[PDB]
C-alpha cells in the first residue's frame, strides 16, 4: 500500500507565547498556553506543533512532591499530582527546580539550580522523545543570569546505519 | 510571576529559534503575483509563508523549498528577489501524444525532479489523444512550466523569462513491456520550439547587502556576467581596506567539457559546480541543495569537509539512474584537476531505478596566487572557512592588550605597575598559537621564525612613528588532510 | 649585557575562584638573592637494569619566590586562587605559565612567599638565533 | 543627517557616562565595546551604517 503507513496522530501541545507576553518594568516574559487556529468560516481548532518543546514546558512549570521536613506541610500544597498513583513507569510527574534555598554565596546557589534542572529534564530521555539534553548556564553578575536548554531530535524515518546507541522509541513525533 | 513560587522566577522569550551567526542568502527571480518587494533583502520563516510572498512556481520558491528541506533547523535564511529583464522571452516546449489507446493501462511521467512526478490511469481502451492529454489536469501547480492542453498537443511555457528555463530531458519511464500495462498504441514525442532570450544583470550589491555579514551566498542563475558580479562583491568583503565580513558563494556551470572549462577563472571566492548537458534534474535545484547542506547546516565546525557518501549526500534530490555515466572518467579527472566540483550517483543500481547524488571533492576554483605561481593554499573550501575562523579568534585574543600600559625604551617595569613590553607580549602570543595545534593549525615548521612583533618606532624613520602601535606578522598552516605511501610487495621463495 | 644571570620582570595575574574576580598583570619583586627554578619536561624516567628505563607521567613544575604585594590578600598567594605568571631573564629568555595551581603552601611571615606551581606545560621563548624548532 | 535618534539624547548620555560614572581615575579612556557603551539608548538595527568607512 501507500508508504505512509504510520497512523499515529498528535494531540494538543502547549506553546510559548500562546497567550502573548506580559510586560513589566523588570522585563518582558512569555505566557505559555494553548493556541487557537481559525478557519475561513469559524470552526476553531487547537494547534499540535512542537510536541517535545511543549512537553518540556509541562515538566519545568509544575511543582513536584516536596521532600519531608519533620515540621510538615499543609495538605493543600504538598506538591505533585494525584494522577501519578496509576502510572507504571516508576517515576513522578512535575519538577522541583523551585525548591532551592539560598545557601552560601550566589555562585553556589546558581550552581545548585543547574543541577536540579538537569536532573528533572533528564526524564525526557527516559520517555524516549529525545536522545540527549544539556543545559548551559552563564553567570555574569548581580542581576543578569541566562539559561539555554538544548534538546536533540531525530527524523521520522531512519537514515543512518550502525549507531552506537539505540533508536529512541516514541520517535513518531520526529523531534 | 505572582501568587506562586518560592525563590526565583523563570522567564523565557517567545522566540523558539536560537543559534544566530549562521546566515544563508538565496538569490533568484520571481513572477508577477509575488508580493515581496524587489531588490530588498527580507527574512524567510517557513514553507507555509512561501508562494504568496514569492509567486507560484517561481525559481526562488523552488530553490527555497530545497533549502528548508535540508536545513530543518540550525540556520537562518534570507531571500533577495529579483525581476525579469525588460524584454525577456519565455521558452516553449512541446509534447505531442499520438495514437489511440486500445488497452487498459496507466501513464506516468518524470520531469525536472521527483517532486513533480505524476501518475494517472488511462480511462479505458479506445480513448483518443484528445481524451488523453489529461496529464495537464495532473501536473502539479509548483512546476515552473505552464501547461495549456491544446488540441492533441500540450505546450509547456516557462514561468520566468530569460535563459533559466532552457533545461529539460524528459523520462517517460513506461514504454514497451510493463506490468502496469502500457496503453498499447500510445506514443509521446518531445521537442523544443523557442529558447530564452535575456537575463538580468543587477550590479547594486553594495547598496542592498552593504554591511551585513553572510556565511554562504547561493545564486540560482547561469549567467556568467551575473556570477562575475557576485565574485567581485565577495572580494570586497575579504578586502583589507576595511573590516571584513567574509563569506563564500556557490554557482553552477552546465555544458560540454569544452564549454565548462572555459567558464572557469582563478577565483578562491566561488565554488563552481559542473554538470553535463543531459542532467535529468533541473540545474539550480542541485546547486541549492549543495549550498544549503554546506551553508553551516553541517559545517559549524570550520574544518569539516563536505565530501563522501556520508557527509556529501544530497538526500533531498531523487533522479532515475542514467544509461551512461554522463561524465566520462577521463573527463572527471580533468574537471577535478581544474578546480571544479563533480557530483555523481551514490548507490550503484540498474539503469532506470532511483538513486541520489553526492559530491566527490569539495574544492574552490583557485589555481594560482597574485604572483602567478601555482599552489593549493586555498584549494579546499575548508581552508577559506578556517582562515576566517583564525582571523576572528585571533582578534578576540589580542583584545586583552587594549588600554594596557606598554613600556618601551626602558623596559624595567616598576613594582606595582600594570603593564607589559614587546618580549612579554610576543611570549604570550606564542603560547596561544601553540595550544591551538590540532584545532586551527598544524604543527609549525619553525615556530621561532613564523611569529614576529615589532613596535611602530622600529619601522618608521626618526620622529615619524606613533606611540603604542605594533605590527604582528604570522604564518600558519591548516591541518593535514592526507598522506601518500609507496608500497613494494616482496614475496620470498627462499628462507633465511 | 647578555651574560648576566638574573631576573628582570615578574608578572602575575590572579583569578579568585570563589568570586571570579580578575586582577591585571601586576609586577613583583623578589625577596632575596635566590632565583626561580623550572622543570619543563612532562615525562619522567627511571633506571631499569642494563640501560633500560621506565617512563612515568609526572608534571611541569615551577618555583617562584616573590615579595607579597601589599594590596592583595595573603590568601590569594596560597592555594585559594589561580595564577598566571611570566618571568623575563636579563639575557632574553621568557617563560610563561597559565592555569597553574599552588600546592602544599607553607607558613609565611607576611612579606616573603615561595609559591610552588604546577601546570600542563611551560612555554619557553629563547633569545633570537635558536637552533631547535 | 539620517540619525534615527534625537541628537540631544545621545549627547547627554555620552557626557554623563564619561563625566562621573567612569572618570574618577583620569587615565582611563572611554572607547571600545565595554567602556563606551551607551546602554540607556536604544535604536533599531539597520544594514546601512550611516557613515561610510571613508567618511569615518
Amino acid at each position: 500500500n501507500f508508504e505512509t503507513a504510520d497512523r499515529r496522530k498528535r494531540f494538543w501541545t502547549t506553546q510559548v507565547a500562546a497567550c502573548g507576553q506580559s510586560s513589566d518594568d523588570c522585563g518582558d516574559c512569555a505566557r505559555p498556553g494553548l493556541q487557537l487556529l481559525c478557519n475561513g468560516e469559524g470552526r476553531i481548532t487547537i494547534a499540535t506543533d512542537n510536541y517535545v518543546a511543549g512537553l518540556a514546558l509541562n515538566i519545568l512549570l509544575t511543582d513536584a512532591s516536596k521532600a519531608d521536613t519533620g515540621c510538615g506541610w499543609t495538605p493543600g500544597n504538598r506538591g505533585g499530582f494525584w494522577g501519578d498513583s496509576f502510572r507504571s513507569d516508576n517515576m513522578r510527574s512535575g519538577s522541583k527546580i523551585r525548591q532551592v534555598t539560598a545557601r552560601g554565596s550566589m555562585r553556589e546557589t546558581v550552581a545548585l539550580i543547574r543541577a536540579y534542572a538537569i536532573d528533572d529534564l533528564k526524564k525526557l530521555v527516559a520517555y524516549g522523545v529525545a536522545k540527549s539534553v544539556d543545559v548551559d548556564l552563564t553567570y555574569q553578575g548581580s542581576n543578569k543570569i541566562d539559561m539555554t536548554i538544548m534538546i536533540q531530535g531525530v527524523d521520522g524515518n531512519e537514515s543512518r546505519v550502525g549507531l552506537t546507541g539505540e533508536r529512541i522509541a516514541n520517535a513518531w513525533v520526529w523531534s | 510571576a505572582l501568587s506562586d513560587g518560592f525563590v526565583r522566577l523563570c522567564i523565557d522569550p517567545s522566540l523558539n529559534f536560537f543559534g544566530e551567526g549562521c546566515k544563508i542568502l538565496v538569490e533568484g527571480q520571481i513572477t508577477d503575483d509575488a508580493t515581496a518587494a524587489e531588490n530588498v533583502v527580507t527574512c524567510v520563516n517557513s514553507e507555509l509563508d512561501l508562494v504568496e510572498r514569492f509567486g507560484q512556481g517561481s525559481v526562488l520558491t523552488e530553490s527555497l523549498r530545497k533549502v528548508f528541506c535540508m536545513c530543518k533547523s540550525g540556520v537562518s535564511v534570507y531571500a533577495l528577489p529579483r525581476a525579469d529583464a525588460a524584454a525577456a522571452v519565455s521558452a516553449v516546449y512541446t509534447l505531442t501524444v499520438t495514437g489511440t489507446a486500445l488497452t487498459d493501462g496507466r501513464v506516468q511521467l518524470y520531469m525536472g525532479e521527483a517532486e513533480y512526478s505524476l501518475d494517472i490511469g488511462v480511462d479505458e481502451g479506445d480513448t483518443p489523444t484528445q481524451i488523453a492529454a489529461k496529464i495537464v489536469a495532473a501536473i502539479s501547480p509548483d512546476f515552473p512550466y505552464e501547461a495549456t492542453a491544446a488540441a492533441g498537443v500540450i505546450t509547456l511555457t516557462a514561468r520566468n523569462g530569460g535563459t533559466i528555463g532552457n533545461h529539460l530531458s524528459v523520462i517517460y519511464t513506461n514504454l514497451g513491456s510493463c506490468t502496469s500495462v502500457t496503453p498499447e498504441g500510445v506514443t509521446v514525442a518531445f521537442a523544443q520550439t523557442t529558447p530564452g532570450s535575456v537575463n538580468p544583470e543587477p550590479n547594486d550589491y553594495a547598496s542592498v547587502v552593504n554591511e551585513c555579514c553572510f556565511a554562504v551566498y547561493v545564486l540560482s542563475s547561469d549567467d556568467t556576467d551575473w556570477q562575475e558580479n557576485l565574485r567581485d562583491w565577495i572580494r570586497s568583503a575579504w578586502d583589507c581596506s576595511k573590516p571584513q565580513c567574509f563569506g563564500h558563494g556557490y554557482v553552477f556551470n552546465k555544458g560540454t567539457l569544452g564549454q565548462v572549462l572555459a567558464d572557469g577563472d582563478n577565483s578562491a571566492e566561488l565554488s563552481r559546480l559542473a554538470l553535463p548537458t543531459t542532467y535529468p534534474v533541473l540545474p539550480y535545484l542541485t546547486n541549492a541543495a549543495y549550498g544549503a547542506l554546506s551553508a553551516c547546516s553541517t559545517c559549524e565546525n570550520p574544518e569539516l569537509n563536505v565530501q563522501g557518501q556520508t557527509y556529501g549526500l544530497l538526500s533531498c534530490i531523487n533522479m532515475p539512474e542514467s544509461c551512461t555515466p554522463g561524465w566520462e572518467f577521463t573527463e572527471v579527472t580533468q574537471l577535478q584537476n581544474n578546480g571544479f566540483v563533480v557530483s555523481g550517483p551514490a548507490t550503484t543500481s540498474g539503469q532506470g531505478n532511483f538513486t541520489s547524488p553526492y559530491i566527490y571533492n569539495d574544492v574552490t576554483n583557485y589555481l594560482r596566487d597574485e604572483k602567478n605561481r601555482p599552489n593549493a593554499t586555498f584549494r579546499d573550501a575548508s581552508s577559506r572557512r578556517l582562515a576566517a575562523a583564525t582571523g576572528v579568534a585571533l582578534a578576540t585574543f589580542l583584545q586583552q592588550f587594549n588600554g594596557l600600559a606598554v613600556f618601551t625604551k626602558n623596559t624595567n617595569i616598576k613594582t606595582g605597575i600594570i603593564g607589559t613590553n614587546l618580549r612579554l607580549m610576543l611570549g604570550k602570543i606564542r603560547k596561544w598559537a601553540s595550544d591551538n595545534v590540532g584545532v586551527l593549525f598544524s604543527e609549525f615548521d619553525n615556530i621561532n621564525e613564523d611569529i614576529q612583533l615589532v613596535s611602530d618606532f622600529d619601522v618608521q624613520p626618526k620622529c615619524v612613528g606613533q606611540p603604542g602601535v605594533f605590527h604582528l606578522n604570522m604564518r600558519y598552516r591548516p591541518p593535514v588532510r592526507g598522506a601518500r605511501i609507496n608500497v613494494n610487495l616482496v614475496p620470498a621463495l627462499f628462507d633465511n | 649585557c647578555n651574560k648576566q644571570n638574573g631576573v628582570k620582570n615578574i608578572l602575575i595575574t590572579f583569578t579568585h575562584c570563589d568570586t571570579g574576580e580578575v586582577i591585571g598583570p601586576i609586577s613583583h619583586e623578589q625577596p632575596d638573592d635566590t632565583l626561580p627554578t623550572y622543570k619543563t619536561c612532562a615525562w619522567t624516567n627511571t633506571a631499569l637494569t642494563n640501560g633500560a628505563v621506565m617512563r612515568s607521567a609526572s608534571n611541569a613544575t615551577m618555583t617562584l619566590p616573590v615579595v607579597r604585594d601589599p594590596r592583595v590578600p595573603l590568601a590569594w598567594y596560597q592555594g585559594c586562587a589561580q595564577i598566571d605568571a611570566q618571568v623575563e631573564k636579563f639575557d632574553g629568555t621568557v617563560m610563561t605559565l597559565t592555569e597553574g595551581a599552588v600546592t602544599e603552601p607553607e607558613e609565611s611571615d607576611g612579606r616573603a612567599v615561595t609559591m610552588t606551581i604546577i601546570a600542563a606545560e611551560i612555554d619557553e621563548l629563547l633569545p633570537p638565533g635558536s637552533l631547535a624548532a
